[PDB]
């Protein structure tokens, strides 16, 4: 875990419409692959 | 040219950034905290007055 | 503009035409006027990819280091890097952000590996050589003067047959088998 | 005019050399324009937007339930005028310069860095801005001025001599 | 004042009662109205709604109370646990505050409830046990324990939480 | 009697009183003894006059006006006449010297014209827009296909730029050493060429710029869009600084007089329009045109020129505030109260890409498909320039000192108003009576300074509560004072 | 680009030029039409008849469509109905109009081509490739 040490930008209501809406491993590591994918095909 | 310029100076001496590239000295470290003591200390006594 | 008196330069200490913050500083012009690029805008290219593959480094390293993915670009990335030959061995991992720089990502040119193969005398005239169009890599002529050999064709970088140089250097070694063409 | 004239061997079967040019050249068919987008409406929208953000913006803000019963029906007596406050906006809306002419927009929202070439306040000696811009009204340098009076607008307002001793004045 | 003009239309047009803010005795009172509001306890909703926001919390963490009604709102103080003496009362709030409020948000994100805190008296809003683990976590540290242990701590009530 | 040219556009105490009187004797005497330079000025203007009433001024043709002209200005009558290279395009420099030439297939050529000194030819094999000269022979500038670019005297390419994504509409304001790039994409971007520096970005939101021209008077740029609109704009507000509705549809050229004062306008729609700028009355419209004028210039005597693709017709004297100078196109009825062409010349079958006056000499240069003409018109061009800012008779040592100098009066960039007067006054604060004061533990740092600002604070409020303190029935009346 | 007629009268000729000019065959009837239909706010690229050939469409690089019909306020050529593509950053890329069916075919900048039902705009069919 992280402990996110900043506030916040949402509400409880917010928070628990997350947890209510999400009911494929992390999405950043995603974009992360696509960029590095990209831009080592472009190198190359 | 240097009383053209001098004249120009002289003329343009109300503008803002001439006014402080003019302004300005190297006043030494003495005389520039006591006199910015002293004008605290008149601001406050205005105040007060 | 006309070598500006102290108080002239005093005053526009910041003006100069001919070079600006975009060329990051006479590097460009410098570098190819150097080492005979004749293609323009093309230390952009070197530094692009000196920088760049520091880029993706630090873009590489800094993913958890776990995950396959990481491992399969790095290698990737890293054996790519040594079959074109800028990094003579292969197992320096980290401390690519150091060494491969502009003296050695010119140096698979091939002007400096016809100098170090001691084909030429200098690079001054080993692009006159390689523009006249008598240096094979390969099976097949290479032209162009800002060519990277890489490291598996570095062996097979030699002169055709059926050309005056080749001719007159095994005239002058006196071994002049005049069979196959020369 | 259009199509006008082309003679190659492989065009212009017709239309051929007329020195004479007399009782044969009365076609005259002139092109017409459309009606494109009729930009004089475009444009007075764009001043009526402009105008609609001008005139001092004064807002309505009022109590929204304070004191009176807000909400869900019960529209109680009092007329809400409560907070009718107004902020400064840039120019009112009878002293543009648009008021009087014809499709044009000006706007005046002042610079913030056009701050910087102003005095904040008036000068000491010129009391007031029209003896002020009365004052440096006309320049001095050589490109806007004669030489003859160019020499006689500068000049210090002590000239002394150059290395001498300067006497006090015993005149009467 | 200042937050009056998003509080009354969850007041008004989305829940259905009627609001009166009254000058009086500077209070806030609210009739159901009989002819068309539903939701026999939007009134006790609506009621909590404003008693949150007057308590501490912000304007949305009291929307957050006010939509999905089972989040309650726990209170307690400082003076019943040690009797927190003034100079330890101010290492206590320092210390459940931490730099920058960063304790406070941290236990905030963790435990999925949000808290607010006055000068002797702390306010938990949330779910039932989720204000049971931020009570039990902020008695602690109100007891006295070392930030980077009650990260752990939180961490593992994060994992249950997961 | 020459005083309007020269012109520039009750108090109690006594010294003040002496002072402003000296000042504005200074004003007046200065004015008259600057007025009295033109008796000394060194040479006339031409004309060309009618002096009958058969002899029109525009049945005149470069024929006869070559045979009765000079033998300097006749072989200053050029025809640079190219054809491997497309529908060519003129910028003479500032002062008169130098020309450059551009035409739309590759071919971009700076070059002296009364020399035949062709000091920088280049060929590409891209469509090359327009192209201008910054501030000398030795940098011009060229908005090629997607990268605008700058070049040395003799044609190495010195700088591509990064910005300016493409570029078909380019100039420069001198004395701010200022480059200018409108282009097909709604931008306008500034560009120092001296320190380097990009300074604004002014995103045009108003479609393509149709035209562009620039003011000399006081440097704002003047856009004209395809909604008709003429907009002009300076890097000091990200808005449109004003807005103008010149014609309907888009306007395919503008022109500014020299000094500032008028701008004549071409549409698409068959329609001229000439403005007011310093009062932005439109002034009088033209109808009737048969083509639409798709380039207009002005001369620096108040001359302008149509450009009708075929057709050339030069006004004189059509900016004038009468009814009179309205430009017409045929004396009809026995009316002479009308304004026909002063002349006009008619080419074969190609299209005329742009015109320029030449500086100062009598003469209009026009670009076309095969090339460069230029036109000899008698009192078109300046006749008496002032040698300390341009000059037509350089040599290295004053190009070198006049670079110098002007680098060293760069006016920054923050100077160009809609009015360059308007730098010297108060900042609009102006009090005309002025009141010149004569007739009016870190939590516990935290909290004690909280508590020295709320006492600020109801000091504050206490002061403007005993400021505005300051400031501002019979049964009742005996129970009062309850 | 250019459009023809469905007889061979008209042509359409769309330009980089903010124009879009119709122009007639031959010079015996050059009087009827030789307009030059201007307003959109960047490039034409493209421009069509209907079937009856009393409505001329033409199309934008923005995204704009624009319906000339004849009219009143002799009385000339009014546009009198404006749609609109609303991609995001995708200009107008290619563009046909079958007149016999009604349907215009437009292919964006980004890959996305979508199909409509012209005279009412109605969107057909979206995708992308």
């Amino acid at each position: 875990f992280e402990l996110s040490d900043v506030k916040s930008s949402k509400s409880l209501a917010e928070i628990y419409e997350d947890d209510y809406t999400r009911a494929a491993l992390s999405e950043e590591l995603q974009k992360a692959h696509s960029e590095i994918s990209e831009l080592y095909a472009n190198l190359v | 040219k240097l009383e053209y310029d001098e004249k120009l100076k002289e003329r343009f001496r109300h503008m803002p950034e001439i006014k402080r590239i003019s302004r300005h000295r190297h006043v030494p470290q003495v005389i520039k905290k006591a006199q910015e003591i002293k004008n605290i200390e008149l601001s406050s006594i205005k105040r007060r007055e | 503009v006309r070598k500006l008196k102290h108080h002239e330069q005093k005053l526009l200490k910041k003006v100069d035409f001919l070079e600006w913050k975009q060329d990051q500083g006479h590097r460009d012009t410098q570098v190819m006027r150097t080492y005979h690029i004749q293609n323009r805008e093309d230390y952009h290219k070197y530094n692009r990819i000196c920088g760049d593959i520091r880029r993706l480094a630090n873009k590489l390293s800094l993913l958890p280091p776990t995950d396959p993915f990481r491992r399969k670009h790095e290698q990737l990335l890293l054996d790519k890097l040594y079959a074109m030959g800028v990094l003579t061995t292969k197992s320096k991992i980290s401390d690519l952000e150091n060494k491969v720089t502009v003296s050695a990502i010119c140096r698979r040119r091939l002007p400096v590996i016809m100098h170090r193969l001691k084909m030429a005398e200098t690079i001054q005239d080993a692009v006159k050589f390689i523009e006249q169009g008598h240096v094979r890599v390969g099976p097949n002529l290479i032209n162009d003067p800002a060519y990277l050999v890489t490291r598996n064709m570095e062996d097979y970088v030699t002169w055709v047959d059926n050309s005056k140089i080749k001719k007159t250097l095994l005239r002058y070694r006196n071994q002049i088998d005049d069979f196959d063409f020369s | 005019s259009t199509r006008l004239k082309i003679v190659d061997p492989y065009g212009g079967s017709d239309d051929e050399q007329g020195d004479n040019v007399f009782m044969f050249k009365q076609q005259d068919v002139i092109a017409e324009a459309f009606a494109g987008d009729d930009v004089v409406a475009e444009f007075q929208e764009e001043k009526k937007r402009v105008i609609d953000d001008e005139d001092d913006k004064e807002v309505d803000t009022t109590l929204p339930g304070w004191g009176e019963w807000a909400g869900a029906g019960s529209k109680p007596k009092n007329k809400k005028r409560k907070f009718i406050k107004k902020v400064k906006g840039v120019v009112n809306k009878d002293k543009r310069r648009d008021k009087n002419l014809q499709n044009v927009i000006i706007n005046e929202k002042v610079n913030k860095k056009n701050l910087k070439y102003q005095s904040s306040a008036v000068p000491f000696p010129f009391e007031n801005r029209e003896q002020y811009e009365r004052s440096l009204r006309m320049p001095i340098g050589q490109e806007w001025t004669s030489r003859a009076s160019h020499q006689e607008l500068i000049k210090p307002r002590i000239m002394t001599k150059p290395g001498q001793v300067i006497d006090p004045l015993k005149a009467p | 004042r200042n937050s009056w003009t998003k509080i009354y239309p969850p007041l008004v047009e989305h829940l259905k009662l009627q609001v009166r803010m009254n000058l009086k005795t500077k209070s806030v009172e609210l009739r159901t109205n009989p002819k068309f509001t539903t939701d026999p306890g939007a009134l006790q909703k609506g009621a909590d709604f404003i008693k949150a926001f007057t308590l501490g919390f912000d304007l949305d963490d009291s929307i957050a109370l006010l939509r999905l009604d089972d989040l309650y709102i726990e209170t307690f103080e400082v003076k019943d646990v040690k009797t927190l003496t003034g100079d330890h009362l101010s290492r206590a709030i320092g210390r459940i505050a931490g730099k920058d409020g960063k304790t406070k948000f941290a236990i905030e994100n963790a435990t999925r409830t949000r808290i607010v805190l006055a000068d002797s008296k702390i306010h938990i809003l949330g779910g039932f046990t989720h204000i049971r683990m931020a009570r039990e976590s902020v008695v602690s540290l109100i007891l006295g324990s070392p930030p980077g242990k009650v990260y752990g701590n939180l961490r593992t009530v994060a994992s249950r939480l997961k | 009697e020459n005083q309007n040219k020269f012109e520039r556009s009750q108090t109690k105490d006594k010294k003040l009183r002496a002072g402003l009187k000296k000042i504005d004797e200074q004003y007046k005497k200065a004015v008259s003894s600057a007025a009295a330079t033109d008796y000394l000025l060194p040479e006339s203007n031409g004309y060309l006059e009618p002096e009958n009433e058969l002899e029109k001024t525009f049945k005149v043709q470069q024929s006869e006006i070559k045979s009765s002209v000079d033998v300097s200005t006749a072989n200053k009558a050029l025809d640079l006449s190219l054809k491997e290279f497309g529908p060519y395009h003129i910028k003479y420099a500032k002062n008169g010297t130098h020309l450059l030439i551009t035409g739309r297939k590759g071919h971009v050529a700076s070059m002296d014209w009364r020399k035949g000194q062709l000091r920088a030819e280049l060929f590409l094999n891209e469509t090359c827009h327009s192209a201008t000269y910054l501030q000398n022979e030795q940098y011009f500038a060229v908005a090629q296909k997607k990268y605008t670019f700058i070049y040395d005297h003799e044609g190495t390419e010195l700088h591509r730029l990064k910005q300016h994504i493409e570029a078909r509409h380019l100039d420069f304001l001198p004395y701010h050493y200022l480059l200018v790039t409108a282009g097909e994409t709604g931008w306008l971007k500034y560009h120092d060429v001296s320190t380097g520096q990009l300074v604004s970005e002014l995103r045009t939101k108003a479609g393509p710029t149709m035209a562009m021209a620039q003011n000399p008077w006081n440097a704002v740029m003047h856009l004209g869009h395809s909604n008709g609109t003429v907009s002009l704009w300076s890097p000091s507000m990200p808005e449109p600084l004003v807005k103008l509705l010149s014609a309907r549809g888009p306007v395919n050229s503008i022109a500014i007089d020299r000094s500032g004062y008028y701008m004549a306008t071409t549409g698409a729609d068959r329609s001229m329009k000439i403005w007011d700028i310093r009062n932005f009355k439109q002034l009088h419209s033209v109808e009737s045109l048969p083509t639409p004028g798709t380039n207009v210039s002005i001369s620096d005597t108040g001359l302008l020129a149509l450009s009708r693709g075929p057709h050339v017709t030069l006004w004189k004297d059509a900016l004038k505030l009468s009814g009179d100078s309205k430009p017409c196109f045929g004396s009809m009825g026995g009316n002479p109260h009308r304004n026909t062409p002063y002349m006009s010349h008619l080419f074969a079958g190609n299209k005329v890409e742009n015109l320029g006056f030449v500086p100062f000499e009598d003469l209009l240069g026009v670009g076309h498909q095969t090339g460069i003409t230029n036109l000899i018109v008698p009192g078109a061009g300046e006749a008496n320039y002032d040698a300390l800012e341009l000059n037509p008779f350089e040599t290295k040592k004053q190009r070198q000192e006049q670079e110098v100098r002007t680098l060293l009066n760069k006016l920054p960039a923050d100077t160009i108003t809609l009015d360059p007067n308007s730098i010297g006054s108060v900042d609009k604060r102006s009090s005309t009576i002025r009141l010149n004061a004569k007739d009016l533990r870190s939590f516990l740092r935290k909290k004690t300074q909280n508590v020295i600002d709320e006492r600020k604070l109801r000091v504050q409020k206490q002061l403007d509560k005993e400021k505005n303190i300051r400031k501002r029935d019979v049964i009742e009346e005996a129970l009062s004072r309850f | 680009s250019l459009t023809w007629s469905q007889d061979s009268r008209f042509i359409l000729t769309t330009s980089k030029d903010l124009s879009a000019k119709i122009w007639s065959v031959d010079s015996e009837e050059k009087n009827l039409a030789a307009t030059t239909f201007n307003g959109h706010r960047d490039y034409v690229m493209g421009a069509f008849f209907s079937h009856d050939q009393e409505k001329i469409y033409t199309v934008s690089k923005d995204g704009a469509v624009f319906v000339w019909e004849f009219t009143k306020r002799k009385y000339s050529w009014r546009i009198t109905k404006k749609h609109f593509f609303y991609a995001n950053q995708a200009k107008v890329k290619c563009v046909t109009f079958h007149p016999a069916t009604r349907l215009l075919a437009v292919g964006f900048t980004s890959g996305e081509f979508r199909l409509y039902d012209l005279p009412d705009f109605t969107l057909i069919q979206q995708l992308s490739m």
